[PDB]
RNA sequence: UCUACCCAUGUCCAGGGUGAAGUUCAGGUAACACUGAAUGGAGGCCCGAACCCACGCACGUUGAAAAGUGCGGGGAUGAGGU
RNA sequence: AUGAGUAGCGAAAGAGGGGUGAGAAUCCCCUCCACCGAAUGCCUAAGGUUUCCUGAGGAAGGCUCGUCCGCUCAGGGUUAGU
RNA sequence: AAGGAACUCGGCAAAAUGACCCCGUAACUUCGGGAGAAGGGGUGCUCUGUUAGGAGAGAGCCGCAGUGAAUAGGCCCAGGCGACUGUUUAGCAAAAACACAGGUCUCUGCGAAGCCGUAAGGCGAAGUAUAGGGGCUGACGCCUGCGCAACGAUCUGGGCACUGUCUCAACGAGAGACUCGGUGAAAUUAUAGUACCUGUGAAGAUGCAGGUUACCCGCGACAGGACGGAAGACCCCGUGGAGCUUUACUGCAGCC
RNA sequence: UGGCACCCGGCUCAUCGCAUCCUGGGGCUUAGUCGGUCCCAAGGGUUGGGCUGUUCGCCCAUUAAAGCGGUACGCGAGCUGGGUUCAGAACGUCGUGAGACAGUUCGGUCCCUAUCCGUCGCGGGCGCAGGAAAUUUGAGAGGAGCUGUCCUUAGUACGAGAGGACCGGGAUGGACGCACCGCUGGUGUACCAGUUGUUCUGCCAAGGGCAUCGCUGGGUAGCUAUGUGCGGACGG
RNA sequence: GAUGAUCAGGUUGAUAGGUCUGAGGUGGAAGUGUGGCGACACAUGGAGCUGACAGAUACUAAUCGAUCGAGGACUUAAC
């Protein structure tokens, strides 16, 4: 359950190591998000050079969640940290690798390029 | 919190006592009009 | 759910210690009616644990029973009474072994008082 | 970005615009390493049939060259400028002969129409964290003002008589309500003038490596106690020693606004 | 809060309609006792309808 | 006999830290002042109980109390408390 | 008189069995349990002036009850050359 | 649970560190400090083992957790103000206000100068210009304004730790509330058989006019009205007082 | 010894008007995509933050939209000095002395057991032409009423082209509401284990008391949301 | 469910407690053997313990009795 003011975790190698969340999309008062949503976000660590810099506002995907997604047969899943992928507004890596378990969820949003560049898909 | 009366029996005889009345003169108007109204108790 | 009695947990607990041990000795007591409803419960459950015998339960009793004198002459205290000549009386009966006998309110606050007794 | 604009800054101008007209002459104070950038249009817009003087105050933290440079160019673009150090009174001498030539027009005309001369009424202006109060302090020679080192200390315009020869007027320190250009920006907040708590240090900082890098090549290999000049930044944060990965940051700003490198200037 | 006005005798009772106690339960006398009360002990000498106890 | 100041006589302050002057050996010297080592126990010094205050919050406000209680807080060998 | 049989009954662990008695949750005895213990221990100041001990009592006072009391009646009790 | 200041004037409140040893410690400075700076590591039990003389080292054995419960410092940056320790409005203000160590000006040759008293008689002092009264400032280093080293329940701003402050509340314990037995007050009170809506009215209607609703009596809760209750929580006026200042007068003090 | 006009912000709860911000229905002026303007309509909805004294205020990011007003600031015997607003202090400006201005700043005490009318719940009487037990009709009253995307229609209407409707179908969200504990979690003080100090049952082993339930790891029933099911669809 | 009230029962009966089987929770009981110098590990044994949840079983309490409660008004039309 992401909101605001809530420190995720980048996995991707565009050069930010950790964002802020700004506000979640999708809704007139929306205030949660979960596994496969969009999220408006700052940077707040980044190193002095590289593609994105500190203070930049981006977007991204939330790929893990400390509580999970109930899925259609009872089962549930969990990871151990937050953490989220910087894209585009056409919905493509704004990098190059992906690190990291990936959840199965975001292949239901047509996020199909991040689930191929997955290493492993649970 | 202390009280503003802390007995003591001497000081009240120095203070308030019959020879310390009689030593003064304004003692003494003191003692003789409080015999004209007739108090049973006097000086102290 | 049990009754709370107005006491705190500890209190309680020792209060159905003393009364299930002043009940065992004297073979009947007079409390208040609200006070001897909550009290059936355990000395039957004493009672059956006298009537297992064997060694584990009598430790076990040996927690829920205080030190008193109970019978003089023969020097047998609390515990030895329960587990020598109270599982031999209730040797066939199963179920029951509590009546609870209501009587009127006292004087001092009304509350309604009440004689258990074992059967 | 950089918006930093209370509301006080807005009530300083409604409060000049409305004591406009007793003013006499006025006073812009403009710092010396950044001349042009320190210069407020909006102010400017509101200030006009009014004569004035441009100054140059913390002329000794700027190199002498540049700020004689800047100096010529107001001076033959149509404005009379000067330099001054107002901790210590270096030019503080040479402003009333200047206030009094400047004047004497309306002074003469006033004589002549048939009045005893009076006093000069002065008003002071220009950005934050500049010295706008301790130049006051130093022409009464009283210490009646309140000054800080950081912007934002007085928060209400007031009146302060020098003897019979000079009624000055105190004001806050005015931004301009949205910054345009982020060049213009990241100068002034190298120099001070914000809070510092609302704008991003890293970015300055990396300004001011960048700078000198390409400015001042010796300045930055004497550096503190290293000599390298490679292509990022972590190579010098990390020379004195978890250490603060890069909350060294600070201590590149902390240094160069109290001049532990020479004298410099970035026009 | 304070009363704004004294009440009068009527209002007061009216109020006290309802304030008031109940007969008791009354039963056969346990054992020659005296009118003992219902599922109880008889006062003579707690007898329960000719059962007597303590 | 409450509180302000003064006078003459008594009395109280669990424990633990830091280590000034002085002294001795001594690189240094021709010996210093300065190195270190040992000894030494100064202070309106430090942490903190009894004792004395009264900075924050909450309760109480026809109160247990016509200035209190609970949890934190300041001084605690001195221009001290009694 | 109304408010009204309303607010309150002033920090806290008691349970059972015997006894007295016209009347017992509250008085006496016994056994368990529980709290303080740098005192909620003992001894002796200022101060109080019969409150101390024994036998009787149930009007009034004990924020309830009372066969009990620092309450009401009768008696008794305080010994210094250190 | 998830998040971690998003609340709010403000991290107010609560949460978090805390004990014994062993490593390691910055800028600055009045060279004494800062400093327990900041940061790391180890604690249980058994044998070796009169352990050398009470170790230390070694080996081992358990739990999620070893100062296993109670009591023991939260830390780091930047600006004002005051040098410091202390003192103040008993009962609204503990501070930047008072005092303070140092500096400076002025009077005083001894029956001193100043004070208390009508006077006698005293303090100053049994002391004598390196000593006493009365003013103004207020450490010590740099100028005739500039320095915050050390201290602070001081005023402003920032960053870590941490959390029910909150997104958004949910359970649980105790003392009240509620029922029964005993005892049992107070502020207030013109008499009342005491609805609502649009009007009227000294101008803000349970009581007046027109209409609409409403069987009699209680118990537990809320606080819109009775311009609710108790000490007016403030604008004039007292040709009402008291206090205060004199180029308003007139008296008695002292001094010449 | 001039001239000539006027007579407190925040919290908790809401309710009403239309002079309509969005959604519905229309003329229009406007290829469509759109946009502008003017009528009819009050049913529902109408946001989170950073600097800030929220001002004669700046910015960030969303949403179909971030409407204007009345009700003794709507609302203190419901809550907050947080502005206003006192006795202690610094600087100031004016003044011939008793003082004048607040121009800036730091600190700084009010309470209330609900009598009546009102609202929200729960009972006791009697009435209703014979006494009772069930099941009911419905004069009346209250509740609900919101919207976005995506696929088809088919790039079909159009538009030389680029570019593009659309309300008939079909899915699926946001906010709000009503139920419930089968699932994921919370609490769960008479449930089960580990462990520190001290004291007690004559001692060892077994146990009891006290230390916030002594402290830790779990947790059944019940109560619960952050969990699960359903709703506002039309139609006359 | 604040108290009244409502609902399930009153000995042709499963309303409550107890007892016996279960379901969930915890996690391998006491005693006795074996191995080790000892702290400890293994076996007997998914063991022992179990508030509120289920199914059986009258073992203990829901005995007595008391109180209340109708004989259907009048007129006119259709018998
Ligand atoms: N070196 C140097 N510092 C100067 C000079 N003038 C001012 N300063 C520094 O600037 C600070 C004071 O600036 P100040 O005049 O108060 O700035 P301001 O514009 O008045 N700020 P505000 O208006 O908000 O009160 C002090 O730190 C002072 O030392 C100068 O000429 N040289």
């Amino acid at each position: 359950m992401i909101q605001q003011e809530t420190r995720l975790k980048v996995a991707d190698n565009s050069g930010a190591r950790e964002v802020l969340t700004i506000k979640v999309l999708g809704g007139s008062g929306r205030k949660t998000a979960n596994i496969g949503d969009v999220i408006v976000c700052t940077v707040k660590q980044a190193t002095p050079g590289g593609v994105v810099k500190k203070g930049e506002v981006v977007k991204a995907v939330i790929v893990r969640t400390k509580s999970g997604a109930r899925r259609s047969d009872g089962s549930y899943i969990s990871f151990d940290e937050n953490a989220c992928v910087i894209i585009r507004d056409d919905k493509s890596p704004r990098g190059t690798r992906i690190f990291g378990p990936v959840a199965r969820e975001l292949r239901e949003n047509n996020f199909m390029k991040i689930v191929s560049l997955a290493p492993e898909v649970i | 919190m202390k009280r503003t009366f802390q007995p003591n029996n001497r000081k009240r005889s120095k203070v308030h006592g019959f020879r310390s009345r009689m030593s003064s003169k304004n003692g003494r108007l003191v003692l003789a009009r409080r015999r004209r109204k007739g108090r049973k108790v006097l000086s102290a | 759910s049990y009754r709370k009695l107005g006491r705190t947990s500890a209190q309680r607990k020792a209060m159905l210690r003393d009364l299930t041990t002043d009940l065992i000795i004297n073979e009947r007591i007079e409390t208040t009616e609200t006070r001897a409803k909550e009290l059936r419960s355990v000395v039957e459950k004493m009672i059956t644990l006298g009537k297992r015998g064997d060694l584990h339960a009598r430790r076990q009793a040996a927690a829920y029973i205080r030190n008193e004198v109970a019978n003089e002459e023969n020097n047998q205290d609390a515990l030895q009474k329960l587990f020598s000549d109270i599982a031999t009386r209730y040797e066939e009966r199963q179920g029951g072994y509590t009546r609870i006998m209501k009587l009127g309110p006292r004087r001092g606050d009304g509350a309604p008082m009440a004689i258990i007794e074992l059967v | 970005t950089i918006q930093w604009f209370p509301g006080h800054m807005a009530k300083a101008r409604r409060e000049v615009t409305e004591k406009l007209k007793l003013i006499d002459i006025v006073y812009e104070l403009v710092d010396a390493r950044i001349p042009m950038s320190s210069r407020n249009p909006m102010i400017e817009d509101i200030l006009k049939n009014k004569p004035r003087i441009m100054l140059l105050n913390k002329a000794d933290k700027a190199d002498a060259a540049v700020t004689q440079q800047w100096k010529e160019h107001f001076e033959n673009q149509g404005i009379r400028s000067l330099s001054i150090n107002s901790v210590n009174g270096q030019g503080l001498n040479q402003i009333v002969p200047a206030s009094k030539e400047i004047l004497q027009e309306k002074f003469d005309r006033m004589r002549a129409k048939g009045v005893k001369p009076r006093a000069i009424r002065a008003l002071i202006i220009g950005i934050p964290n500049v010295g706008k109060s301790t130049l006051i302090n130093r022409l009464a020679k009283k210490n009646i003002a309140k000054t800080g080192d950081r912007p934002g200390i007085t928060t209400s315009q007031q009146w302060v008589k020098v003897g019979k020869e000079l009624e000055l007027l105190d004001t806050p320190g005015i931004l301009w309500p949205k910054f345009e250009d982020e060049l213009v920006g990241l100068r002034l907040a190298v120099t001070g003038a914000i809070k510092d708590s609302i704008i991003n240090l890293q970015d300055v900082a990396v300004f001011g490596l960048r700078f000198l890098e390409e400015h001042y090549p010796e300045r930055l290999k004497e550096r503190y106690g290293l000599d390298e000049i490679p292509e990022d930044i972590a190579e010098l944060f990390d020379a004195i020693g978890l250490i603060n990965y890069d909350k060294t940051t600070e201590v590149i700003i902390r240094d160069i606004r109290t001049e532990k490198f020479g004298r410099l200037s970035f026009e | 809060a304070v009363p704004f006005r004294r009440t009068s005798k009527m209002k007061k009772r009216l109020r006290r309609t309802h304030f008031k106690l109940n007969v008791p339960g009354m039963t056969e006398c346990p054992s020659c006792g005296e009118m003992k009360l219902s599922h109880r002990v008889c006062k003579a000498c707690g007898s329960y309808n000719g059962k007597d106890i303590n």
